[PDB]
RNA sequence: AAACUUUCAACAACGGAUCUCUUGGUUCUCGCAUCGAUGAAGAACGCAGCGAAAUGCGAUACGUAAUGUGAAUUGCAGAAUUCCGUGAAUCAUCGAAUCUUUGAACGCACAUUGCGCCCCUUGGUAUUCCAGGGGGCAUGCCUGUUUGAGCGUCAUU
RNA sequence: CUAUCUAGCGAAACCACAGCCAAGGGAACGGGCUUGGCAGAAUCAGCGGGGAAAGAAGACCCUGUUGAGCUUGACUCUAGU
RNA sequence: CGUGGAGGUCAGUGACGAAGCCUAGACCGUAAGGUCGGGUCGAACGGCCUCUAGUGCAGAUCUUGGUGGUAGUAGCAAAUAUUCAAAUGAGAACUUUGAAGACUGAAGUGGGGAAAGGUUCCACGUCAACAGCAGUUGGACGUGGGUUAGUCGAUCCUAAGA
RNA sequence: GUCGAAUUUGGGUAUAGGGGCGAAAGACUAAUCGAACCAUCUAGUAGCUGGUUCCUGCCGAAGUUUCCCUCAGGAUAGCAG
RNA sequence: UUGACCUCAAAUCAGGUAGGAGUACCCGCUGAACUUAAGCAUAUCAAUAAGCGGAGGAAAAGAAACCAACCGGGAUUGCCUUAGUAACGGCGAGUGAAGCGGCAAAAGCUCAAAUUUGAAAUCUGGUACCUUCGGUGCCCGAGUUGUAAUUUGGAGAGGGCAACUUUGGGGCCGUUCCUUGUCUAUGUUCCUUGGAACAGGACGUCAUAGAGGGUGAGAAUCCCGUGUGGCGAGGAGUGCGGUUCUUUGUAAAGUGCCUUCGAAGAGUCGAGUUGUUUGGGAAUGCAGCUCUAAGUGGGUGGUAAAUUCCAUCUAAAGCUAAAUAUUGGCGAGAGACCGAUAGCGAACAAGUACAGUGAUGGAAAGAUGAAAAGAACUUUGAAAAGAGAGUGAAAAAGUACGUGAAAUUGUUGAAAGGGAAGGGCAUUUGAUCAGACA
């Protein structure tokens, strides 16, 4: 809701920041078996549950 | 390990839900939930009767029969046939026992070993060791057990001065104290007639 | 054969300190011999490699070529020589890597410090 | 669970035994490392024998007594008859049991005949530090073993 | 007679068995004895030229200092003077430091980034109000110091 | 408004092998066995006779030297008093 | 008879192709099975004498995984309802604009909030997957932007209680 | 059916498993109640149901006696190798 | 009034200390039931699981109030044995030690109770200085309601007499121990196959080095290492092998004979009773309550009691290495172990993704090639892509990637089909095939 503690933002605030798409030059690295990020998240398929 | 197949909580479903009444994982949501557990029939079960470490390994024998062995083994040593037919190559050796002057206890370098060896008749059998170098014949070549070979002479002394170290480096070769005599190299793969070569000292304190 | 119970003959323990050994142990896994001319001219075997340092193939389908070191890459296990490339479809070069046990130091780069290391191993 | 001719057992295994087996797997080890042990503490401690002397007693009981075997200490009687005291007999090298007395004349003079055997086959080197090499002897009770009277 | 159905073969599908491979697991043996109020184990949040995770680290933040080795790092970009040298390195070693918010967690509280007190110092025309920087204030117990309480009690006025 | 036909989309129950009858004998009520009646590709919409149709290791009843809830001067104990 | 591993031996086979797999092709054995040719394939493997066992599957409403018939079948029918033209696009019953016909009918299908969610808000770019038809559209995908308080709340007080 | 009250309801708070709560149905206590859920003891025991993996060769049964809280089970003798 | 003493407080007083984690092994407390007895309550499971408190590298135990009955043994712990024995037990099911004997390891000790009394001789702290894990001087304080020296039962102490014997505390350099560094052999010579020689053939070399790994396929001799030795660097502990500076000290210890003495632990031992426990049985240990000692005494001597002897130790206070334990932590070496549905749940960004309000529950998932050389360019299509071309030893290796089985499916070819299909014996027809031409 609007009214939120601070604990509560900070924690949104990480979880915004770790959902992205893994950079394109990472899978360029020498022995590289990384293809996409399998711990993204979708805010209508899996709730964060704090 | 004794904790391998049972770090679960699963528990029977029981009869009425048109399954097994094998136990089975509970909660939900990862895939690993409602399968079969516990059991040897089981994926990621428990193997039948686990193998325990109190296993019996080692096994008595009694020592006087034990040394009825070595001596049968040793007397097999003189006789040719027996000898011929366990692989060595001693087709056109002179005379078998073969008993070597003593000087064979002193010798210090690999090359004179070698040469000694082969002055005698031995040429041919060493020569059998390194053309049968090969590679093992299943799971058991990345269990540090990767190249196998045949078996070559027995060199066999009574006082050492250096023709241990000078025959360590030789393969198939191995060199025995007459006094401590193994049964495991005088009939390997339990098959009498090992080529050995006698020092006159050794040779002597046999009886 | 092994004789001390510090070192072990294990093929799994051997296998995993070759590739995760750091850069410095790997400096000396990339050492290569010299030629006769340079073994009797230092009286020394081989030694570690080292960028600009004249080197000469002598197997695998670049034998016979000639060129110098431009870069030696360690996390490869490899080494890459300046005139020994293979050329692409689209008209562009890429290096070709090379071991550097398959590989003969016909020159030898010097400065302070190899010079101090051939005399260490009793070369001249 | 009763049947046929055979002998009663009395196999008591109902409680959780398998939590408590034993195998002796270091036999070996320990073999190597007890010998390691004693040739590293002879290195260590001095040329001196490993080992205290000890007297020669009866066996109790009325099996065993038709036998001497090797006791815990000389008393202290024994250790006066010989000349010496308790405090510098330990010392030397020789074990003091205050606790045992002496009863049987044969015994308390066997006992003062090793006392006195001691003395004469052994060097007491002087505390000023000169120390002379000597051969080491790893076992006193090999150089004065005990004999049935 | 076709279509359709069924059986077999070839080629193509579906699926991932089999064979070979292994920086993992498991068991046995040997040696050693080292967490924390000098703030541990654990938790939260941050830190890279281009990084989500893992790994590393703490506003000095994929590291600082020191020692050793003696020329890299590498996916790209960049830096090049760092190359016969107090000096390259996602190197090794590691004895000096840094170490956010927490946590046995210690000014009081905590579903709050809530609320006090003391010392030094700086600014606002200021011992008192407001603000910035630095340093402090938990409990039980032991020894000692100092200040005290009770006709419990002594001696002397 | 469905059903129905077309375009697109597209599951599940269930499944030993399967699917025309009469009598016979048979585990005393056969789709198969025996003797007869017969029997011709591929199919669409309906239909509830049969498939002793599907849904559940019968809750009824009995057995087990298997339980639990409840009751009582059953046996043996116990907090409290 | 066959399978994993172990000692011995055949100075056994092999990148001039080991193992595996396919093969209404051939031969041996009463049988368990063994041998050969052809195709595919790419790095190890076998005979004999002995040792050893986590050693042989059609079933257990067996375990895990994969795949069928059913079947292009059941069905995709509550909440009154859509139509014409233009624009865009490879493509429009479903996107945008205009026109028309309708509904919610102020205890609303309107305008704000508490809890709960957490960037779904806004712009640009974009359609493989998702929106049980479609899709140029979107709460989808990619990259960025955005939440400003002495007076609104928290903070302070006490309630049952802790 | 009821609709101004023994009314309806948000939030805060109290009561926890042989315990709670019950205008009392053995009702309710997170789709779980004639004793919740979670982990461990635990691979709990079962005279009861199901299953139990290669070939060939030779021999080849018993459902009967006695005892048993024995009657779907054992011991014992017999039959068999 | 003043100044002490006793007891009790305060301070952000000076300096310290305790908590939590880990917990495989170790020392205690607390404490089940499933199960077995073919039922079941004593019993058994078990003095176990769970719960709680407390340590270390080991812990605990330990120098006899022991065992014995012998010609006696002599701290503790562990192994072999005693022994499935004595004994316990609805004497049912079941349970169950100890002394001796052999061995591993060995090590002994000190407080209380005595007048220093011709001298509290003892100690914390503060402060100054110094050769700083401490020392000295000085000043407060603690302490006579007892701090040192002296003595612990094996003894020992106060006197008298007569004799010799025996040293203490540091520096330096070596040695030992641990943590590390560096140096120290021999072919890549010819022919054939191959993309690659590390394969085959020929000719050599080293070997106290033919362990292991790497490098384009099976490499002693290409690289790292391996074997044997040499030369360094940094610490620990005084264990000792040498040298060196201090005389500790009218110090300290040991030993003979004579004489007088010889202090030795209390609500404890022991007894009754209740509960629990043990093989311990007229009662093995432990605990509650009641009673409550002795000093030629007291405990024990495995059947209760009275009486008479004997044997053996010395409780009610304390410390102590090694032999023993170890599913935890750190560092190593191995296997007739498993080989991706196996082996730990996890060979991978695994206690991760995900589920539950919560305690908790908990996966799936390894392999292009030697090297991306990861397909320039042309053409069709809106695009995805297709068809060519090209790279490679091989695209029958194209990031849906080694090998690529079965179920199931498409195309092509052959054959049969009037309410199933499949099978056995025999032969016709079609297709297909081995064997001798002696
Ligand atoms: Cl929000
Ligand atoms: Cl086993
Ligand atoms: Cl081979
Ligand atoms: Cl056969
Ligand atoms: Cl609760
Ligand atoms: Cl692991
Ligand atoms: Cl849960
Ligand atoms: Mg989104
Ligand atoms: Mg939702
Ligand atoms: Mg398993
Ligand atoms: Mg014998
Ligand atoms: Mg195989
Ligand atoms: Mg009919
Ligand atoms: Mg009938
Ligand atoms: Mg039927
Ligand atoms: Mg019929
Ligand atoms: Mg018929
Ligand atoms: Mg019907
Ligand atoms: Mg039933
Ligand atoms: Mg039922
Ligand atoms: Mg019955
Ligand atoms: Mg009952
Ligand atoms: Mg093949
Ligand atoms: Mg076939
Ligand atoms: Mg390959
Ligand atoms: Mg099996
Ligand atoms: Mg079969
Ligand atoms: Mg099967
Ligand atoms: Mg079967
Ligand atoms: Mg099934
Ligand atoms: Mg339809
Ligand atoms: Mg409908
Ligand atoms: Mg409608
Ligand atoms: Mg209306
Ligand atoms: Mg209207
Ligand atoms: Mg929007
Ligand atoms: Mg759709
Ligand atoms: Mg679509
Ligand atoms: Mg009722
Ligand atoms: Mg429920
Ligand atoms: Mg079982
Ligand atoms: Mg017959
Ligand atoms: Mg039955
Ligand atoms: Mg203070
Ligand atoms: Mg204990
Ligand atoms: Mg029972
Ligand atoms: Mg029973
Ligand atoms: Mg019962
Ligand atoms: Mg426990
Ligand atoms: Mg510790
Ligand atoms: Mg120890
Ligand atoms: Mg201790
Ligand atoms: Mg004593
Ligand atoms: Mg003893
Ligand atoms: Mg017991
Ligand atoms: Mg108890
Ligand atoms: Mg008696
Ligand atoms: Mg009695
Ligand atoms: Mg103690
Ligand atoms: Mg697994
Ligand atoms: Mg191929
Ligand atoms: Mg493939
Ligand atoms: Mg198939």
């Amino acid at each position: 809701s609007s009214h939120k503690t601070f604990r509560i933002k900070r924690f949104l605030a990480k979880k915004q920041k770790q959902n992205r798409p893994i950079p394109q030059w990472i899978r360029m690295k020498t022995g590289n078996k990384i293809r996409y990020n399998s711990k993204r998240r979708h805010w209508r398929r899996t709730k964060l549950g704090l | 390990s004794e904790k391998a197949g049972h770090q679960t909580s699963a528990e029977s479903w029981g009869t009425g839900r048109a399954v097994a009444r094998i136990p089975r994982v509970g909660g939900g949501g990862t895939g690993r939930s409602g399968q079969g557990a516990f059991g040897n029939m089981c994926r990621g079960g428990r193997m039948f009767a686990p193998t325990k470490t109190w296993r019996k390994w080692n096994v008595k024998v009694n020592h006087n029969e034990k040394r009825y062995a070595t001596a049968s083994a040793i007397a097999a040593t003189a006789v040719a046939s027996l000898v011929l037919a366990r692989g060595h190559r001693v087709e056109k050796i002179p005379e078998i026992p073969l008993v070597v002057s003593t000087d064979l206890e002193s010798i210090q370098k690999t090359k004179e070993a070698v040469a000694a060896l082969k002055a005698v008749g031995a040429h041919s059998d060493l020569l059998k060791v390194l053309k049968s170098k090969k590679l093992r014949a299943g799971k058991g070549k990345y269990r540090n057990r990767r190249w196998t070979q045949r078996r070559g002479p027995l060199v066999v002394y009574a006082e050492d001065n250096g023709i241990v170290k000078a025959l360590r480096n030789v393969p198939g070769v191995e060199t025995a104290n007459v006094a401590s005599l193994n049964l495991l190299q005088l009939a390997p793969g339990a098959h009498l007639g090992r080529f050995v070569i006698w020092t006159e000292a050794a040779f002597t304190k046999l009886d | 054969a092994k004789q001390s119970l510090d070192v072990s003959s294990d093929r799994r323990k051997a296998r995993k300190a070759y590739f995760t050994a750091p850069s410095s142990q790997r400096r000396v896994l990339l050492s290569a011999p010299l030629s006769k001319e340079l073994r009797a001219q230092y009286g020394i075997k081989a030694l570690p490699i080292r960028r600009d340092d004249e080197v000469l193939v002598v197997r695998g389908s670049k034998k016979g070529q000639e060129g110098k070191i431009s870069s030696v890459y360690r996390l490869k296990f490899a080494v890459q020589v300046d005139k020994v490339t293979k050329e692409k479809v689209n008209g562009a070069s890429v290096p070709i890597n090379l071991h550097p046990s398959k590989l003969v130091i016909t020159k030898l780069h010097l400065d302070k410090d190899r010079k101090a290391l051939i005399q260490r191993k009793g070369g001249k | 669970a009763i049947s046929k001719n055979l002998p009663i057992l009395k196999n008591h295994f109902r409680k959780h035994w398998q939590e408590r087996v034993k195998v002796h797997f270091d036999q070996a080890g320990k073999k190597v490392s007890r010998r390691n042990a004693r040739a590293t503490r002879a290195a260590k401690i001095a040329p001196r024998p490993l080992d205290l002397l000890r007297p020669v007693v009866r066996a109790p009981t009325v099996k065993y007594n038709r036998k001497v075997r090797a006791g815990r200490g000389f008393t202290l009687a024994e250790v006066k008859a010989a000349g010496l005291t308790a405090a510098y007999a330990r010392t030397i090298g020789i074990a003091v049991d205050h606790r045992r007395q002496n009863r049987n004349q044969e015994i308390f003079d066997a006992n003062v005949q090793r006392l006195k055997e001691y003395q004469s086959k052994i060097i007491v080197f002087p505390r000023n530090g000169k120390a002379p090499e000597a051969e080491q002897v790893l076992s006193a009770a090999a150089t004065f073993p005990i004999a049935q009277p």
